[PDB]
RNA sequence: AUACAGUGAAACUGCGAAUCAGUUAUCGUUUAUUUGAUAGCAUGGUAUAACUGUGGUAAUUCUAGAGCUAAUACAUGCUAAUCUCGACCCUUUGGAAGAGAUGUAUUUAUUAGAGUCUUCGGACUCUUUGAUGAUUCAUAAUAACUUUUCGAAUCGCAUGGCCUUGUGCUGGCGAUGGUUCAUUCAAAUUUCUGCCCUAUCAACUUUCGAUGGUAGGAUAGUGGCCUACCAUGGUUUCAACGGG
């Protein structure tokens, strides 16, 4: 796709030279926010835009990296991961079934599966609620 | 003097000692006395007066001239005031104009909604005249660039006629009709170089028409004599050298600029004046140019080598002598591939032209090619 | 939040607003011209606003012509014209060139007037050009 | 505007009234920075109380690195001089072996330098290069070799550079803070990670390494040749045990 | 009113200013001169 | 001390007026103050305080009237001048005719910001920039927009020098101000855990925002803090939701 609402969706102030010929018309910008990670060829190479990923919108990536399972795919570009932890309780003395939500804000870079392991880290906030991006599946 | 100016401005009885009006309004006095005097000419009605025509020709030039805001504003009252007839639809223009919350854009808006009437073009020039005199550092920057490129949304005569009216100060046609000019005014001699920075400052805004005007080009030309004339007339204390050598450098690159830049319609049959003015700047040293950022000597010469036209003004002096001295230098600099580009540039249009001289300078060349283009070590672009 | 601005068309007029912590911010009100950009080869030239075509969020805006951020528009093209004619000695892209005889040019607004209080406008020429045809398309 | 929780290595006692001196803004943090007031109050006890500390202030008479300064309140804190024309002194204030502040008593060839941890080095304005080290110092024009974590010998007189300090294998470190505070000696090996957590190891006589974040410790300078002259005959701080087993020995 | 110190105030002004600006664009030339002696080293 | 010179009431100006707990990031914000760097007209006008007076009013720290006069209060406003290439000389460590170059604040568009040869000593050319884990980072160039920001109309102590004794030109110590950056001190948010009892609380949130994505506005900013448009989500027997 391309469009996906009445405004329209590029890449800011990474333009081409709209005079002379380059078969690309819009140098796809590269990043990495860090971590160490190479990048991603569907980043060199893709099609999409997404202001919230970290690999070419303009978000960084630092902090708290945590990971855990996804469960919850339905919501728009958000996805929700399961971090099943267990806890202790003084009470019992024994081990407990726990789990919180947290949702992250899914790339298009990889494809969402329901099911998968996730390594996501603390961004700047994206959203009301969702704190955290993804890096990588 | 002053609290007699001050009592005439008050008690407004015109037309009683009206004797000297006109010669006081075409006299010199200090700026107290001016700003006193020019208001009681705006408090006074100049419809029936000693002189009304010599009344609106003095507040023409006070416009014109003005020191860029107070008499500005003064004079556009004092025009308002006197007989304003096609000129209520303009107003707002004059006010905007005088007023320092001048828009440029505005006010030549809102003489367009006063235009295909004509009534406004001594305003408009005495208009731009107050925004060119504003003076020295970024804000007259932001003003100048804003005024000089605002401008060009006018008449094609009024363009024209702005540039002779920033001539007419210091034309001095009857100072070097004879032979030269032999007196010397800085202060004439600034406006030399303000009329030098507003003309390069059109052609950069209109590089393309240009709008030649004899009298100014020639007054242009007046100006690099009286800029030569300095420099045999050197005041070695040199605070005038030093503005000569600021009036000479500005000078030269402007009077290449109009030439390079029209290069078709304009520089008249009379090319012979420019051409002996420019046989008097290389006649002090012709190979003064060996730097690689030679400004507007090489160029001149370069152009008139690339335009076929200029090479029988060229060919009147011996001047591609000059430039392939300047080019046949032992240690020149990076402008000999602008001399080899110009050798090139001046085989098919001197040695494929009019044979009584142009084929005569381009026998020159070529005989100074041959034994004078021998190291040819340009081991630096291959390009 | 604080109060909206929804800055107009001619007769510029701006309130003075300080804010948190310093950062002097210009809340412009009823912008009359505009500083627009060759996205090319790189001119600037202030320009004289007409009006704006598009909001790509809410139809109110095309009723009532608000200016604000990224609403496509038609100025004015006469100082563009001016210089496109007396520097150059052509005196003429090519869908870029459909758009002078008909006296409207077509650019976008990036800077807010209601927090900086500029205007800004860059003179689209390409994809930027095919996609905001096919918007004045959609529109009719 | 408040106090009495203040850094226990000020030789504070608790019954001195209830507010400690609150160290006023300038070059260092206030963790690690102790103000002349407690300098010349209760730490070499030159004054008694603050109206004659301000006295010994406004009498033109402290100069801490070169200039008057008078502030009660002043954050004169780690690596500084202060010196006083009476009393022949100065003092160089570095740390020890059990954490607090050691005076020094300086002689004047070697308290008219002092030197500075880089803390970041950017290029300021103009094509100008920008140095900032670790007292808000933010000079122009270093030599070019710059790094960062990196010791610069500043003059203290004219605020210029006079020498320069790489920093590698084998040459002096000295600890500025967690546990193992004011403590040297650079040589086992120079390990680093990502994300911090990494030290340049430290020697001992037995070989025991304190590996701590890298932020803390700076060069001092090399092997027999330090740029400073140590506290306490160059403090290491074996063991108190170890101490009266030397003392039973010799 | 005009006094011997303001002028002398004015004068110290313009000396200041002339002064810090002919020590900074030469501290600039002693800190190219270091820059060149790595540029014939490197 | 015939401008002023000591103290100096009054007044203006300047400055200052569920605690949640541990807990990371601010490459998401501003950063007053301190501290360190940092910017080539013999000096003009308001519009007034205290005060002098006229009163009202039972009265208030109530006041109106007119006469006054101050700035580091308000509001305008300025001086060629230096760095490159320097052919030639006369030897330079120069002085030179002149071909030249010229700040800052806001906004947008960019662009850059990646094996021989030997005087065995020496040379013979090899690559442009500050980094973090990470950038549209730091920084430099053009173009104009600036309801046009700043680039000192300030003060105290001495007041020394150059000699062409002008009444010249210079010159010290430091008080305030002021552009930008850094520091320091802060704020305001943000990642991870926790506390009162309960299934005679099992469903809770898209009521008139619930939860996302795209634009816009608000923001000091990341950000439903809100607007429209696209999607119908999200939470929960894990003790959620509600109540004590």
């Amino acid at each position: 796709t391309v469009q996906s609402e009445r405004a329209f969706q590029k890449q800011p102030h990474i333009f081409n030279n709209p005079k002379v010929k380059t078969s690309k018309r819009t140098k796809r910008w590269y990043k990495n926010a860090g971590l160490g990670f190479k990048t991603p060829k569907t980043a060199i190479e893709g099609s999409y835009i997404d202001k919230k990923c970290p690999f070419t919108g303009l978000v960084s990536i630092r902090g708290k990296i945590l990971t855990g399972t996804v469960v919850s795919t339905k919501m728009h570009r958000t996805i929700v991961i399961r971090r099943a932890y267990l806890h202790y309780i003084p009470k019992y003395n024994r081990y407990e079934k726990r789990h919180k939500n947290v949702p992250v804000h899914v790339s298009p870079a990889f494809r969402v599966q329901v099911g998968d392991i996730v390594t996501v880290g603390q961004c700047r906030p994206i959203s009301k609620t969702v704190r955290f991006n993804v890096v990588k599946v | 003097t002053y609290p007699i100016l001050i009592r005439n401005q008050a008690l407004k009885v015109m037309l009683s000692i009206p004797q000297v009006a006109e010669n006081h309004f075409v006299d010199i006095a200090p700026f107290v006395y001016n700003d006193f005097k020019t208001y009681k000419d705006e408090e006074d009605m100049e419809n029936e007066r000693v002189i009304t025509g010599s009344w609106t020709e003095v507040d023409r030039n006070v416009f014109l001239k003005t020191l860029s805001k107070f008499k500005n504003i003064k004079n556009v009252y004092s025009a308002t005031e006197l007989h304003d007839h096609l000129m209520v639809l303009l107003g707002s223009r004059n006010t905007d104009v005088q007023k320092l919350a001048l828009d440029a854009l505005l006010a030549y808006k809102n003489p367009t909604l006063n235009k295909y009437r004509d009534n406004l073009k001594n305003l408009l020039d005495d208009t731009l005249f107050k925004d060119e005199i504003t003076t020295f550092l970024t804000e007259n920057g932001s003003q100048s660039i804003k005024a000089e490129d605002e401008k060009v949304v006018m008449p094609y005569v009024l363009r024209i006629f702005f540039g002779r009216a920033q001539v007419p100060p210091t034309s001095g046609q009857k100072r070097s009709r004879k032979i030269a000019v032999i007196s010397v005014l800085p202060n004439f001699k600034k406006p030399y170089i303000n009329d030098f920075l507003s003309l390069a400052s059109e052609r950069l805004d209109y590089n393309y028409f240009f709008g030649n005007s004899h009298q100014i080009n020639s007054s242009k030309a007046t100006l690099k004599t009286i800029r030569r004339m300095t420099g045999f007339v050197n005041i070695v204390n040199s605070t005038l050298s030093v503005l000569r050598t600021n009036f000479p450098l500005h000078t030269n690159s402007v009077l290449q600029p109009l030439i390079y830049s029209i290069a078709m319609a304009y520089y008249v049959l009379d090319t012979e004046s420019t051409e002996e003015v420019h046989l008097r700047k290389m006649a002090s040293n012709l190979r003064q140019q060996g730097l690689k950022c030679l400004s507007s000597v090489f160029e001149f010469v370069g152009n008139t080598f690339d335009w076929s036209t200029s090479m029988e003004d060229i060919y009147a002096v011996v001047v591609k002598p000059r430039i392939s001295h300047f080019s046949d230098e032992n240690l020149q600099q990076p402008s000999s591939l602008l001399r080899l580009f110009l050798y090139w540039a001046h085989n098919p249009s001197l040695y494929q032209f009019l044979y009584y001289d142009e084929f005569a300078t381009a026998t020159a060349l070529m005989d100074t090619i041959s034994n004078q283009h021998v190291k040819e070590a340009v081991i630096g672009p291959i390009i | 939040g604080r109060q909206p601005a929804n800055t107009k068309i001619g007769a510029k007029r701006i309130h003075s607003v300080r804010t948190r912590g310093g950062n002097k911010k210009y809340r412009a009100l009823r912008i009359e011209t505009g500083n627009f950009s060759w996205a090319s080869e790189g001119i600037s030239k202030k320009t004289r606003i007409a009006g704006v075509v598009y909001h790509p969020s809410n139809n109110e805006l095309v009723r009532t012509n608000t200016l604000t951020k990224a609403a496509i528009v038609q100025i004015d093209a006469t100082p563009f014209r001016q210089w496109f004619e007396a520097h150059y000695g052509q005196t003429l892209e090519s869908s870029v060139e459909s758009q002078f005889s008909a006296g409207r040019l077509y650019a976008c607004i990036s800077s807010r007037p209601g927090q900086s209080g500029r205007c800004d406008g860059y003179i689209l020429e390409g994809e930027e050009l095919a996609f905001y045809l096919r918007r004045l398309t959609a529109k009719k | 505007l408040k106090r009495l929780a203040a850094p226990h290595h000020w030789l504070l006692d608790k019954l001195s009234g209830c507010y400690a001196p609150r160290p006023s803004a300038g070059p260092h943090k206030l963790r690690e920075s102790l103000p002349l007031i407690v300098f010349l109050r209760n730490r070499l006890k030159y004054a008694l109380n603050g109206r004659e500390v301000k006295a010994i202030l406004m009498q033109r008479h402290v100069k801490v690195d070169g200039k008057v300064r008078t502030d009660t309140t002043y954050p004169a804190g780690f690596m500084d001089v202060i010196t006083l024309d009476a009393t022949n002194e100065n003092f160089r204030l570095v740390y020890d072996v059990k954490g607090r502040f050691a005076v020094h008593r300086i002689t004047d060839e070697e308290a008219s330098y002092k030197l500075g941890k880089v803390k970041k080095v950017q290029l300021g304005k103009k094509g100008v290069p920008y140095v900032v080290t670790h007292d808000g110092r933010t000079i122009r024009y270093p030599d070019p070799n710059i790094k960062v974590n990196d010791t610069v010998k500043i003059d203290l007189a004219s605020g210029k550079i006079t020498d320069f300090i790489k920093f590698d294998a084998g040459k002096l470190v000295y600890v500025t803070g967690g546990r193992n505070l004011g403590r040297i000696g650079t040589i086992v090996h120079k390990e680093r990670h990502d994300g911090g957590f990494d030290l340049v190891h430290i020697k001992d006589s037995l070989d025991n390494t304190f590996v701590t974040r890298l932020n803390n410790v700076f060069v001092i300078g090399e092997q027999g040749k330090p740029y400073i002259s140590l506290p306490k005959g160059k403090g290491i701080k074996l063991s108190i045990a170890e101490e009266r087993d030397r003392r039973r020995a010799q | 009113l005009v006094t011997p110190q303001r002028l002398q105030r004015k004068r110290h002004q313009r000396a200041l200013k002339v002064r810090n600006a002919q020590a900074q664009r030469e501290a600039a030339a002693e800190y190219a001169q270091l820059l060149a002696k790595r540029l014939s080293e490197r």
